[PDB]
């Protein structure tokens, strides 16, 4: 159903995807 | 003496992020406002470090990405509060809150206008770690457990794997206990007490969150929060306070 | 009758007169540097020495010695006292892993790797590691530090020597009482007394190194490293005779 | 003989003589 305040944790997701070095 | 084989707790230790400093200018008078603000800045950097930490935890990355965010969102305060208590207990026997070895809340700062009202709970966890004389390995396992201390009431898209991982670390906490004690009776008592500390963590977090949200939603106070914390706080604010979240416990009240 | 202290103990006195730790008020918001770290530490040293004077005057019998001896003792062991206290806070605050000049100012791995920092800190870490290795109790520590104040006298004694030796022997005994109190097994009471007293003797050797490094820096405007009013006068004071052989270093063991 | 100490640190001397309050 509804869930206002969407796209609230964009930064966190980014940090969880990358990595390797 | 050559084990040359990593254990689950051995890997949990090498990935433990190193303590970071707040780069606080203490050459000028303190003030509640400035300290809370510097600590918030430090909080964001610690949570960011907590992300790389969580990602290195065996089994965490193989959970749905959404759940990875859920867990970190649902326990960022517990993880930081627990880490803080740990350093305080280690550095000064839980007498001083050691947010970072260079920024410590001494008795003088503890008496500031609003310092104690909020620090008392941080001190609580620090006190308990001292009381129980928690070892490093036990501490490591417990902290991992806090990351898996609560989930949304319904489940995670990978709940199946979640409970499996959580189980593994509960048993990991058991192993730490057995090789620190010496006997066997006080092993289960140990487990009882340690798991009891984790349970109470939920309550200490609740009080810290209330305060965090309060100061976050009142700029007359003027306290600032960095990107990481601001982003997370705004997300949690509503769903949290109500009580639409399931807090996992080892001992039911 | 009722106790603790309704009839105070000598070591009980030392505990209450122990000055509390001071914070350097260092600005860590901007990058560090050998020059800035040291200067901040010297200023801190000035205030710590000032507190040492107030501390010394509260030590029963100390200020019954000729006023000049009071001045001599502090000038002859301000480094030993400060370095010993440093090692103590380092040992207690981080198992002698780091140097805790102040609970808010710690010479971490990053600062330890600076240019001249390790060659200096090296000797300081030694005393901390030693306190950690021997698991020195707070009480034994209080007595030992007091003994450090009375660890070096002139080559012709003091103007109140008779009283001095009496005070020193009084605290040597106090140290022994701390050792006995700390344990129930008297088996190795004398063995521990040997270790602790041996450590005290070694302080002379670490002080010498820290001091040579203190004078060399003081006398080098090229290095631009400030010393407060307090330290400046004491360094310029001792600097001449802390070389020619005017001071007699008291030792518990000769060997 | 000669006591050349005359000068060196009147600050400490001062500090060691007055604590009542
Ligand atoms: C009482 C709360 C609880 C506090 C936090 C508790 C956990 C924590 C541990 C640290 O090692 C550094 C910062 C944090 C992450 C924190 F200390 C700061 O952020 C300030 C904080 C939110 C708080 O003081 C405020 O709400 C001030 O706005
Ligand atoms: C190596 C020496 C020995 C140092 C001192 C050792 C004892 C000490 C302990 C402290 O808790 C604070 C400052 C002092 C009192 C000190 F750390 C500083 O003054 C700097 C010092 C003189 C020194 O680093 C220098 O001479 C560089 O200027
Ligand atoms: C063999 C064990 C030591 C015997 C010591 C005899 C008593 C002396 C003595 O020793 C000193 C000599 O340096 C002092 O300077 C003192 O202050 C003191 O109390
Ligand atoms: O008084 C005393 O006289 C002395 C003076 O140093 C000693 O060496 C003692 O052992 C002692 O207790
Ligand atoms: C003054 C305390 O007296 C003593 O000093 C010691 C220090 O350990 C001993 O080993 C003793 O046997 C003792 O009674």
């Amino acid at each position: 159903p509804v869930s206002p305040k969407k796209k609230e944790n964009a930064l966190l997701r980014y940090l969880l995807d990358k990595d390797d070095t | 003496l050559p084990q040359l084989t990593p254990t689950l707790v051995s890997l949990l230790e090498v990935i433990e992020p190193e303590v970071l400093y707040a780069g606080y200018d203490s050459s000028v008078p303190d003030s509640t406002w400035r300290i809370m603000t510097t600590l918030n800045m430090l909080g964001g950097r610690q949570v960011i470090a907590a992300v790389k930490w969580a990602k290195a935890i065996p089994g965490f990355r193989n959970l749905h990405l959404d759940d990875q965010m859920t867990l970190l969102q649902y326990s960022w305060m517990s993880l930081m509060a627990f880490a803080l208590g740990w350093r305080s207990y280690r550095q000064s026997s839980a007498n001083l809150l050691c947010f970072a070895p260079d920024l410590i809340i001494n008795e003088q700062r503890m008496t500031l206008p609003c310092m104690y009202d909020q620090c008392k709970h941080m001190l609580y966890v620090s006190s308990e770690l001292h009381r129980l004389q928690v070892s490093y390995e036990e501490y490591l396992c417990m902290k991992t457990l806090l990351l898996l201390s609560s989930v949304p009431k319904d489940g995670l898209k990978s709940q199946e794997l979640f409970d499996e991982i959580r189980m593994t670390y509960i048993k990991e906490l058991g192993k730490a206990i057995v090789k620190r004690e010496g006997n066997s009776s006080q092993n289960w008592q140990r487990f009882y007490q340690l798991t009891k500390l984790l349970d109470s963590m939920h309550e200490v977090v609740e009080n810290l969150l209330n305060y965090c949200f309060q100061t976050f939603l009142d700029k007359t106070m003027s306290i600032e929060f960095p990107e990481m914390l601001a982003e997370i706080i705004t997300n949690q604010i509503p769903k949290y306070s109500n009580g639409n979240i399931k807090k996992l416990l080892f001992h039911q009240k």
